[PDB]
């Protein structure tokens, strides 16, 4: 099957449909806020490890805090849970990768561009290691180049297609029409 | 052709100040130019449907509920499996003579492989002794002891089972013992199998294979090791 | 086990009193009981199940009450005709246990 | 309309076998505890044991070593085998047909449809 | 793996490439018929509920028509069969939300949006249930809120699309500069 | 850029009103400017190619069909299995001793693989004496004796089996006595599966590693339970 | 889960992200690469036998070229990299349909669309067998057409789709302001 | 509105021509008008975050390496598991007496649904001798002996599992002698798995619960058959 | 070209056990049924058994008893065992190879290679 | 067990004569039957198979037919050496029988 | 501090049972390999055998037969059982604690804890 | 099995000189070898272990070398305390064998 699990609301009221890591989630304790814009790719990704740890992570959090937590462990509850968090084939496809000697995802670090000024950030993705160390970003730059270019075109399309939601192409072109008639009229009068 | 698709949805885009814009200078040209019982949004009428799953029933099972104690999963029109949660037990061995039953082969084949399904679903199942059955003239009944933390115990896993098995009308009579993590405890001491004849009994929840197809990728999952080579 | 003690041994009372026969069990009881009455020269007859419930053909006036392990027979206003040996039963999973039993007698 | 035909000899010696046996006419077989009691001159009734259609069985402790207890549900009917009697098993024998309601609290069981009886006497003469 | 199993032609005329619900898949027994742009949803998504049941009852049909149907189920068919027609994860998402005690989808009930003109339909969602009850239709309002602003901008975006499979960009710019350059003409005149 | 494109796909948007109207508005204004073997859609040929599985030989098993009686799964370029449906039996005892020849160790471990995998994904299986086989010197010969509802019997799901590890020039061989359901019957009384060295065999049908990759899936789907703990 | 396998970077300067069926993988054997624009699809649809193919066939490739291959299969292997690279379920679906009596793919052959002037191709689809044959191309010809109409209207949308991620909304906003001040403008003077 | 976000991003839009004839128009229509530490595209900034696994504690297991022979396997804040390749053996017989442990039922739930997990996901094991166990007193201790191409063998499989178990850290321990396709060879006579107190033994890798949600998936994958009715 | 050879001695006693052995050369031993036969004086034909490569046999009922067929693939021999023969087990003796066709309709089955016969006769002289 | 009744017991005719002989199975059978000559002296010698295919050679004189339970052998012009006892063979599933056998003579 | 306090009697006669215990007081009882070594007169060092916490032992060959040795966790103590002794098993006899080392190269393992010896005399007089 | 020849039998050295024992297996060592020293009336006393390192209260003149099959222990200037009798000491999994000793005299 295909993993189902919907994130819980947001902690963060920069980010409305966003998802917040706490302090507590990562190593360097402090909450990083993500927007619903990188985080509804999570939505619909395959192939996304930073999305099947959100996933995780969130059903973590959503079942200490809706059920009678205890030390003893149900491993019942995340037995038959795990596939609707994650894609196991994307744990398979690290795996894969590290027998073949292709650098590969272990899952602990993830790099994201964040912008100056405006504070919008990528989705993360998982910082690929390789003979036992991370690589060097030199290494994947080209691939942080590439980002940042959907970071632009993507902003921009976005643009649009709200446009298009709330401008309908009828007024579009009756104003073209309106504008062609225009032009056609006070040619007459020179 | 979009000219009209425009004027009939008039009244939700003229909060736009690009609409407003755009509407004022077309006007403006064309003028130059002569010169020289739930509704939203006002339109959507909130409607519902009740899918009929009975209808289904050539082709898979169907579970339902009809009380606190009795509930059904139907094969077809003409049988099924009762499934009662019970302080009577109607087998008093320690036997399931599961291999005879093969041998015989007098049972009905999906019956056999729905009992498959559930026993194969129990999570970390370790008391042999808390299962017992007949099968004699091909009859089904299966008989599981729940009687004794209360997660790794034989009633929590069963009790599991049954309540995906039988979905949607189960909670009633489960969750009365409340406990930790995901684990459910009932007052009953027996949970009982047995073959029946096709009747209406789902007076509690309608019918529906959801539970069953859901156990489907539960078998195994949580199976111990007894021996080496499986 | 759960095992019955009756109380007591025998009533003598005369028709019209008020009747009650008492049955203990030494742990709280796995069903509530059942309360035969018997003659001689017959078998017994089922008078109340589930502590509470009169059987098939049974007058109005026998009523039973109880829980735990505490369990009480009542005839209102007894009739020649039930004087007689009465029983309180139990079953736990696959054993049954009787009571030792109570006369009533004119 | 339930009745439970009963039959077997009452008259026997010590050390004999004594064989009784109940069928029942009305009403199904199954859902039932079929059951055997026995009441001694001078004493009180005393569960001797039980059987339903799936030939599971539940004993008296104090005689399971020489009772058993079997089912025909071709006729409808079931058996009570006492071996090796002595003086102490002289008593009025009655199959009966017992249900056990176990779906709700309170669970509730009883003995509805008795049989007629029969007097066993084991002696010497 | 991920559900295939592709819809049968759709019982009515009013929906070229939609599905029909017959009278006896309905307990109020009489046809509903949903359009292709509701429809066509089920074919990428994998969190629709009603998605999974149009599926499951296309593939009953299906059987009943195409084999030699009988009284005596062969179980092994839908066993083999689930996984092609519904995503497990589903249900499992939804019995994970009935133990945590959040509102679930039992899949009996659905809810859906008609205009009431133009009679177009949004895609059915499950109507949930908790504590032994629908929920009261206040309490998911917002879900109802958000499903007509869909409604609406997804079909102006519609006639976007079909716009721009239709007439190339470079008309739109030959357009633009045609009439810059009238523009640019008409001045030197005044 | 865009002007250059839009010239070359002329022929296929002249039918737009859009698309005319924009076409003459903009001659016009710049008038006005100066004076101050298959073919689709005419442009389309419908083309194929053909996989040739075979090259994917050293990864994967390549099922593929000879004739109605032989068909193959072959592992690399060396070895694999010939299965055979036929009426005459090649093993007239009951034993099949799969312990002493895992503990000997002397076969083919894919191959032995692959045989599990086959005998896993037969569907509610429960006649072991339908099942021969011999494994003496490292060999690998399994018979399936598929003498007898037939929706009920070993044959079908044998047969199920079968169609789908050979899939692709099963069919011929299949479905002679069309069934209820899905079910498969045939007038062969056995399905045997030996070892066999590599031959180019496919002469009804390509070599495909389709079959068995699907059948991975199928395993202890729809197995019986033997015992109460597996 | 769902496959996650990523296909190693193409042998075709025609096609810079696409990919490229070498000599040997095809039956007529000729070099034959495919798009960016249709390799994509293969990253998100889930019932393309074609892609499966693709994946399959790369992941062999690969295997080869960076383990240590031998006449001896480890068909451990497959057996664990299988569901990372193809969809069982479209396998199943193919079975239903054989089973039922529905033309169905065997994965053997291909069609695609191929413009005589640009050289740029459809993804291709199975070629559905039926009854021992191939389906005869009047067969299928509807879908043949549905095809040839989605690389048109797709070619145009990708026009737009890409101007869009270049040109800000806001500067055509500009630009229409700009024009209608002109017009404005220049209706003062006449 | 869209006009101040235009303003914004006015460096990387100018390279384009279309913007630079839309901007060019603009000011001439304008006119004619009034005459009536790593940085990406200069804005973008590199930044990281690493997840504390460790916070999973409560509902999934964590792994995670000390060093090239020791490994562990957590669960909760008490308990787990302890991994250890070595060359010296603990246990010198043949036994491993499941069924009676299952009958006891001393062990930790969630223990031995690990252990069965990791055997169960050992592809072709066909060696019961090589795996030697004691249960006594609820205590988990299980023995996979490794001595002995290496692919066909008990050392490659159980590695495997080991390597997807403890994934992250085993690689240390691991193909030493360099194998044939995927398979895997060490120096280690001795793969050893005992119940253990918990203790912080992540010094070589971060915790993390990826290896045994993998491995969930393999269970049962590659098992042999050993009987016809399993 | 194929030969069976035959081995084995022909003059018995009562109570004893004949020993035949049959040796093949020429083309396989694997896919055949290596039969015995015979033919008492003044009858027909007699099939004893068969055996193939697998070690698999089938015996004629009326001898089951007594009959015990093996081969050794080695050296591509099979041999026959008939214990306690009495004057009904003269006969000459034929090692034959058969072939079974099963693969389609209509099925067919042959002797298609015998070897030359030993005569086998027991007596008390 | 299918068994194979042969007709005639005896057969007498002169060269170049039509020689039919005839096989009955006591039900449908399992593989079509065998034919075998049979001379003193020397093995029987495989004459047709599939109840109409001639082993290796075997003169094109010799003809077989037959389905079911019937099935029939036949010599067109017999030659002197056609002179010989002649046997039906049918097998089963490890199970071989003969025909009694019929005698063709001058 | 690790004392190991050996106890057992030493006067023996020939087919009688020795039987020896050590009592590790210090330090754990697991992670060791509890050892048995002996002494003849005028004769080397002699391994008799090892047990660990799991009761898993491995024993000399020449005196696999008749030797046995055990374990008691609850006091932290071990036996050494020889049955039939004769004189060629008169010799001085040591309880040590052996440790191993096996998760990396080199390997080693040493007797680091050694008890005081009891002298054992097996005769007739 | 592995087993141990020590060289010599006996080593008669003055105090001050440099001792040198050595240990030879049959086969590649399966663990580097123990020394141990032994004086008449007391237990032996571990000396070396790995085959190189000191055990505690060890003296630094005692050293150890060797690998393969060839192991040697070294005193470089005995003291009169150092004379005893020293024994070298394997084990392969569950089989411990020790040296048969070297007299180490004055
Ligand atoms: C999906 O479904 C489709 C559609 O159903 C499947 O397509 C089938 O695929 C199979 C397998 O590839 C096709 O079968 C092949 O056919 C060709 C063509 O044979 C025809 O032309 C020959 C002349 O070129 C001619 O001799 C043939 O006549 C023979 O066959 C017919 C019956 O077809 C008989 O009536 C005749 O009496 C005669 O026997 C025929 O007209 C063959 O090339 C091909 O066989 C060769 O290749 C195989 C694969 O390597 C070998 O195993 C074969 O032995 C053979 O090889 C050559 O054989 C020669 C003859 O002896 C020999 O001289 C030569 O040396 C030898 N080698 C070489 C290198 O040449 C094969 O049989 C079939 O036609 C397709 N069916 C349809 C309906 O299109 C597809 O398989 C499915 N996919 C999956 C994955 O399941």
């Amino acid at each position: 099957g295909t993993f189902t699990w919907t994130l819980s609301d947001s902690e963060g009221k920069d980010t409305p449909g966003g998802y917040c890591l706490t302090r507590w989630m990562l190593i360097e304790a402090e909450l990083k806020c993500f927007g619903n814009t990188a985080v509804a790719k999570c939505n619909e990704k395959h192939d996304e490890e930073f999305c099947d740890m959100l996933r995780l992570f969130d059903f973590n959090k959503q079942a200490i805090q809706r059920l009678k937590a205890e030390a003893q462990m149900s491993i019942q509850l995340i037995n038959k849970a795990v596939n609707a968090l994650i894609n196991d084939q994307l744990i398979m496809k690290n795996h894969l990768r590290d027998i073949m000697g292709i650098p590969y995802c272990n899952y602990s670090k993830y790099w994201y561009l964040n912008h100056t000024t405006t504070g919008r950030t990528s989705l993360p993705k998982c910082w690929l290691v390789s003979n036992g160390s991370y690589l060097n970003e030199t290494h994947f730059s080209d691939d942080i180049e590439q980002q940042a270019d959907n970071m632009i075109t993507e902003m921009l399309q976005k643009e649009y297609m709200e446009r298009q939601g709330k401008t309908p192409l009828g007024l579009v072109d009756l104003f073209v029409f309106s504008t062609s008639f225009y032009l056609i009229s006070i040619f007459l009068h020179l | 052709g979009q000219i009209v698709t425009f004027f009939q949805e008039v009244p939700h885009v003229i909060e736009e100040v690009m609409n407003i814009v755009l509407i004022a200078l077309s006007v403006l040209a064309v003028l130059k130019g002569l010169y020289n019982t739930s509704l939203y949004k006002g339109v959507y009428e909130l409607q519902t449907l009740e899918l009929n799953m009975e209808t289904l029933n050539m082709t898979m099972p169907l579970s339902c509920t009809k009380n606190n104690s009795h509930h059904y999963i139907m094969v077809g029109n003409e049988t099924g499996l009762e499934l009662t949660l019970t302080n009577t037990s109607i087998i008093n061995h320690k036997f399931c003579n599961l291999s005879d039953a093969h041998k015989k082969n007098l049972y009905d084949h999906a019956l056999m492989s729905i009992i498959s399904t559930f026993h194969l679903s129990i999570p970390n199942f370790n008391q042999y002794e808390a299962m017992s059955c007949d099968f004699n003239g091909g009859k089904i009944s299966v008989q599981y002891n729940l009687s004794h933390n209360h997660c790794g115990t034989v009633a929590n896993g069963v009790l599991q089972t049954f309540m995906r098995m039988a979905w949607g009308g189960s909670y009633i009579a489960l969750d009365s013992g409340r406990g930790n993590w995901d684990c459910i405890m009932t007052s009953y001491q027996y949970l009982i199998i047995q073959n029946t004849t096709w009747e209406d009994h789902c007076q509690f929840s309608r019918p529906s294979p959801i539970g069953y197809l859901g156990l489907l990728s539960q078998r195994t999952r949580d199976i111990y090791i007894s021996r080496r080579l499986l | 086990e759960i095992v019955l003690t009756q109380s007591p041994a025998t009533l003598s009372l005369s028709p019209g009193e008020r009747a009650t026969l008492s049955c203990r069990a030494s742990q709280s009881v796995s069903s509530y009981l059942a309360w035969y009455q018997h003659k001689p020269g017959q078998a017994p007859r089922l008078l109340i199940y589930g502590a509470s419930k009169r059987a098939t053909g049974i007058p109005s006036r026998f009523s039973g009450s109880g829980s735990g392990t505490d369990f009480s027979l009542t005839i209102s206003s007894l009739e020649p005709e039930d004087f007689a040996v009465y029983y309180c039963q139990h079953r736990s999973d696959w054993r049954t246990t009787f009571g030792q039993g109570t006369r009533l007698e004119i | 309309q339930v009745q439970l035909q009963e039959s077997g000899a009452g008259l026997l010696k010590p050390s004999e076998t004594l064989s009784l046996s109940c069928t029942v006419d009305g009403e199904s077989f199954n859902g039932f505890f079929w059951t055997w009691i026995r009441q001694p001159p001078g004493k009180g009734l005393e569960w001797i044991g039980e059987i339903n259609h799936l030939a599971s069985t539940g004993y008296n402790p104090s005689l399971k070593s020489r009772v058993t207890i079997s089912v025909d549900t071709s006729k409808n009917q079931f058996s009570l085998k006492l071996t090796s009697v002595t003086a102490a098993d002289t008593a009025v024998y009655y199959c009966a047909r017992g249900y056990s309601y176990g779906f709700a609290w309170p669970n509730y069981h009883y003995l509805d449809v008795w049989g007629k009886g029969t007097t066993v006497t084991v002696s010497s003469a």
